[PDB]
């Protein structure tokens, strides 16, 4: 049930669906030639969800001006899950605080 | 001045016109107190 890709960007934020098999390279390009933020200088994919309730404040201190701050030092884009519960709900806690 | 907003949390804590403690800081014209209860003390603040 591969057909074909079907989404653009919105919300100003640039998301699209695709499938697992796709592409390691076409996805990169399409970050970097095509709406391109930059290249990286590292990348910290962060995984790991709660349980649901908020974390510890020194994990969330962690994340506060720990993480973000070595993000905006290093280009360093975080790559996590975009759910507003996961893990990245306290990773969007922390970018939302730092900016 | 935090123990005072304290207080009125508590108060109107669920019939007197949701004072929200939020809504207050911005009544008071103080910014610190502002930020300080959005940027933390159990960030959970919704739409309304």
């Amino acid at each position: 049930y591969g057909e074909l890709d079907f989404t653009g960007a919105g919300r100003h934020s640039n998301f699209l669906r695709l499938s697992d098999r796709t592409d390691p390279a076409a996805v990169y390009s399409l970050v970097t030639r095509t709406w391109g933020f930059r290249a990286p200088n590292l990348v910290v994919s962060v995984l790991g969800g709660s349980g649901g309730p908020v974390l510890q404040t020194w994990l969330q201190d962690l994340l506060r001006r720990g993480l973000v701050r070595a993000a905006q030092s290093t280009g360093a884009w975080i790559v996590t899950g975009g759910l507003h519960t996961g893990i990245g709900r306290h990773v969007g806690v922390a970018v939302r605080d730092h900016q | 001045e935090t123990i005072v907003l304290k207080a009125l949390v508590k108060a109107c804590g669920e019939a007197s016109a949701y004072l929200d403690e939020l809504r207050l800081a911005v009544a008071w014209n103080r910014v610190d107190i502002a930020q300080s209860e959005l940027f933390r003390g159990d960030i959970q603040w919704r739409s309304f």
